[PDB]
């Protein structure tokens, strides 16, 4: 909003409660059942330091207020919405808390430097949405902005697709592990990432550093025989963040038995299946 | 999913929800509020001395038990397990859910399975024995085509066709046929990784 | 299309003083661009009766085809070394893709707020063939160069789809290139419009524009003549 | 205590 | 505006000194009371004046009033050091 | 800064203003004694009207001066962010990765 300044000096808004969001991170244990505190971000506490502090408030809140327009789009993948200032976020392995609250509602922890990275990361996102609401007043519209929070809302969603996607590529390699490494000798898996405007389009490339999706294509090196020379490589992707895509490449090169096999399952048991029936024929004898 | 209704010259006043039902009427000289329920009706008193948030929020609850207690009744399949305490989904135990807002499914971690799993509750919100089982034959078709050639043109989705001629059922076992340019031959077989050594035996 | 625009003109000293108002009203910085427009005349060699196939008069009108090209090809030598900004104006096989455009007489009407003028166009992405040259192009419809003029300035984007085209226009010759803006930069203020509530919208944004740059800038409704491109 | 009177007006109304 | 800034200011001067001369002729020489009177009129009318000095010295301050390498390397070991890949 | 020195010098013009009453307060009261049959408060008396009105003829320069300045400031030094904040949780994003 807008304070007015009156007489030392003083800014009043519209004292004040301090609203400082934060984000814990818990931790499932070994009973498979609820969760335990294991991180949370540190709260730290004339005129252009009211300016900075208020600034913060409304950011802050801002930022909550796209978390609120965030949770009515993520309430199917898990993120669901409780309190109007506390929203939680459902993991098979762990699980996520995000409060807007003052100083006078409530260290062996460890998770307290990743929920201060994701605080700042929370920020960072907002500051690219800013910058693509200039960009998306500059150039194209010749007028006002168009955004849509299905295609604005990526914050949470994004963050949440690299720790889902670091567990859908353990499992896959996993898989792998089992039915390759544990069948030929010889084996490795080896992964490979895949005008005066100028200012701007800088600052978005390097949140290009941010912003890019997690996909990452396991190549499989079988030991290549004297007669037979099978090449296997798999590409696990995600059409949005979250979810996953396993793209399953295969090229025989087994003499007078050769064939390319390209399929696309989202199943690791038709993965398990598939593996299966390339390992069982062309692989071996 | 919330429509506000004030009425005059009478003293009444009226909130309708569940637009994805519930009467509130003065009719005696009290306000009361009769929420219905499946094959039943029971009654909620207003006046403070009942906040409105909760009962309305409690009431959605104990008829959103009795929607799931349908389903039960309605059509379940076999395979297709399900429990309405905590929907528990077992096509993979998936966990399923009904909307408070709207009424649709909702399932962790979605797919295409769950596009048009979920487009049937788009639509109509038990016809889904049907798309499941069309689904459960969708799967098997492509490991078939991925293997194999499937081609569509002449026959239906009720069973698949391979490319004489070559044709494969999944309601009634291997038949051979031959088309025209109108069936003309017609003979049965019945047969039993065993899948590709099936398929390496059809040839 | 109908274009409604207000023009003005400026001196050279009073360029960072427009270009600082404008910022601090639009809140955006400007934008530097250039366009060269090329314009064919009908032939003199070849005669046509002026009439349709309906036994109607035609009035034979100019084409002007614009493009774009990168600042590389305009800057010199004692040009090098500058920043890349709105300051820059004060040290003053195939075809590539053509914008073809005619521009028609204004509308009448005396004592008008607006200057509406219908202007077709049409995209020229590409070419091949033989005689692939857009002038050979040209020749082939039946119009020839007549002359050329390249525009350097800056841009603003507002509201409601008003432009702010503070730029200088050169003419391209082989014996010199005279700047016809010698002395100050021209202004203009158009909104492309695709009905009578949009178009009155639109003459309520140039009239709040102008009201609002009362005491500073004028902006006049320039002459019918001035913008007509009809051979006589 | 505007309102009330309004919710006064409707109310004999 | 500045031009009534200079007629009202140099007027509110001129009528502040003359009135101040004409006030202290008149204190110089029913009659008496009415020179109490006029004479007291003509302070609290230099007094307006002063204060009228004062706030258009106050409208008059009221006038004067009115790069991407340590984002990819700092964002890529935020991203490894959050996951903990 | 220039509004700062400025406001300074209108500070001061407010100042001359004071001691614009003091002579003020000099000229009645001193005044008075002359009227009551006294001449030997003369030489102070004229002193201090003519530093009243020497006193008011500086506000006059000084203060149509000011006004000048008001006039010939207009358009150069006179009106007629999350850039800070990206890089605020740049350091504040290397100031948690290096402690």
């Amino acid at each position: 909003d807008r304070g007015i300044a009156n007489i030392n000096l003083d800014l009043i808004p519209h004292h004040s409660v301090k609203k400082f969001l934060r984000v814990r991170i818990f931790t499932k244990i070994e009973s498979e059942d609820d969760y335990i505190l294991s991180g949370e971000s540190v709260m730290d506490r004339d005129i252009r330091k009211q300016i900075q502090l208020l600034k913060k408030i409304i950011f802050e809140k801002e930022l909550m207020y796209q978390i609120k327009k965030e949770c009515a789009l993520l309430i199917s993948y898990g993120v669901s919405i409780e309190n109007e200032n506390k929203v939680i976020i459902e993991l098979p392995n762990e699980k996520f808390e995000i409060e807007l609250l003052s100083l006078d509602d409530d260290l062996p922890k460890i998770n307290d430097k990743r929920a201060n990275l994701m605080l700042v990361m929370l920020r960072l996102l907002l500051v690219v949405i800013f910058k693509k609401t200039l960009r998306s007043r500059i150039s194209s519209p010749h007028g006002l902005i168009n955004l849509n929070v299905d295609d604005d809302i990526l914050i949470i969603r994004p963050i949440l697709g690299k720790v889902r996607f670091a567990n859908y590529k353990l499992l896959l390699k996993k898989i792998i592990k089992d039915y390759v490494l544990d069948i030929v000798p010889g084996s490795s898996i080896t992964e490979t990432e895949v005008e005066n405007i100028t200012k701007l389009n800088k600052e978005i490339r390097a949140f290009d550093k941010l912003l890019n999706i997690p996909r990452r294509e396991l190549k499989i090196n079988l030991p290549l025989t004297e007669h037979k020379s099978p090449n296997l490589s798999l590409m696990l992707e995600s059409p949005n963040y979250c979810n996953a895509l396993i793209h399953i490449k295969f090229s025989a090169g087994t003499e007078a038995n050769a064939v390319s096999f390209d399929t696309t399952f989202s199943d690791f048991k038709e993965v398990e299946d598939f593996l299966h029936f390339i390992v069982a024929e062309y692989i071996q004898q | 999913n919330l429509i506000h209704n004030y009425d005059s010259k009478k003293s009444t006043i009226t909130v309708r929800y569940w637009l994805n039902t519930i009467g509130i009427q003065r009719t005696t000289e009290s306000l009361i509020l009769k929420w219905d329920n499946q094959s039943a009706s029971r009654a909620k008193n207003m006046p403070i001395v009942s906040n409105i948030e909760g009962i309305l929020d409690e009431i959605m609850f104990n008829h959103a038990r009795i929607i799931r207690s349908e389903l039960l009744a309605r059509d379940i399949f076999q395979e297709d397990e399900e429990n309405s305490d905590v929907l528990l989904f077992q096509l993979a135990p998936i966990q399923l859910k009904i909307d408070l807002l709207s009424g649709q499914f909702y399932f962790r971690n979605p797919t295409p399975l769950l596009s048009n799993y979920a487009s049937k509750i788009n639509r109509a919100e038990e016809e889904l024995a049907r798309i499941l089982q069309q689904l459960k034959l969708d799967k098997i078709i492509h490991v078939l085509t991925t293997m194999f050639s499937r081609i569509i043109k002449i026959d239906k989705p009720i069973r698949t066709q391979v490319n004489w001629y070559l044709i494969l059922s999944i309601i009634s076992c291997v038949v051979e046929k031959r088309i025209g340019k109108r069936g003309k031959w017609n003979l049965k077989y019945l047969d039993n990784q065993k899948i590709m050594i099936l398929q390496r035996t059809i040839l | 299309v109908q274009q409604l625009s207000l023009f003005g003109s400026i001196g050279d000293d009073g360029y960072d003083l427009l270009i600082s108002t404008l910022t601090t009203i639009s809140g955006n910085p400007p934008l530097l661009y250039n366009s060269l427009c090329t314009v064919w005349k009908p032939n003199p060699s070849y005669d046509v009766e002026n009439v349709n196939s309906r036994n109607q008069l035609v009035e034979p009108n100019r084409i002007k085809l614009s493009k774009e090209v990168p600042f590389s090809y305009l800057i010199d030598e004692t040009m090098m070394d500058k920043p890349l900004n709105f300051r820059i104006l004060k040290s003053f096989e195939s075809c590539s893709p053509w914008s073809l455009q005619i521009s028609d007489i204004p509308a009448a009407g005396n004592n008008r707020s607006v200057s509406m003028q219908t202007i077709a166009e049409t995209i020229i992405l590409s070419s091949a063939g033989k005689n692939s040259s857009v002038s050979s192009l040209m020749n082939g419809l039946g119009y020839v160069f007549e002359f050329q003029y390249l525009t350097i300035g800056v841009k603003f984007f507002m509201k409601h789809g008003l432009i702010l085209e503070l730029q200088k226009i050169w003419q391209i010759e082989e014996a010199g290139n005279s700047q016809i803006t010698s002395g100050g930069f021209l202004l203009k203020a158009y909104i492309n419009v695709s009905d009578i509530d949009r178009i009155n919208y639109t003459e309520t944004a140039l009239m709040n524009l102008k009201k609002e740059l009362q005491g500073y800038i004028e902006l006049s409704v320039p002459d019918r003549q001035s913008m007509d491109s009809r051979v006589a | 205590t505007e309102m009330l009177d309004k919710l006064m007006v409707t109310s004999i109304r | 505006s500045n031009q009534a800034l200079y007629e009202k200011l140099e007027q509110t001067r001129t009528i502040l000194s003359v009135k101040l001369a004409e006030l202290i002729n008149m204190t110089t020489i029913a009659v008496a009371t009415t020179s109490v009177m006029m004479v007291n009129n003509q302070t609290m009318q230099l007094i307006k004046n002063v204060q009228d000095l004062l706030i258009l010295t106050r409208s008059i301050k009221e006038k004067w009033l009115l790069d991407e390498k340590q984002i990819e390397e700092l964002l890529d070991n935020c991203i490894e050091t959050f996951v903990a890949e | 800064p220039y509004i700062q020195e400025r406001l300074k010098s209108l500070n001061d013009i407010e100042t001359q203003l004071c001691s614009m009453l003091q002579e003020a307060s000099q000229v009645t009261f001193i005044f008075g004694e002359l009227k009551r049959g006294n001449e030997s408060v003369k030489p102070q008396f004229e002193n201090h009207v003519k530093q009243f009105y020497e006193r008011l003829d500086k506000s006059t320069t000084q203060l149509r001066k000011e006004i000048q300045l008001l006039d010939e400031n207009v358009g150069t030094r006179l009106l007629p962010q999350d850039t800070e904040k990206m890089e605020e949780q740049l350091d504040l994003l290397s100031a948690i990765l290096d402690p």
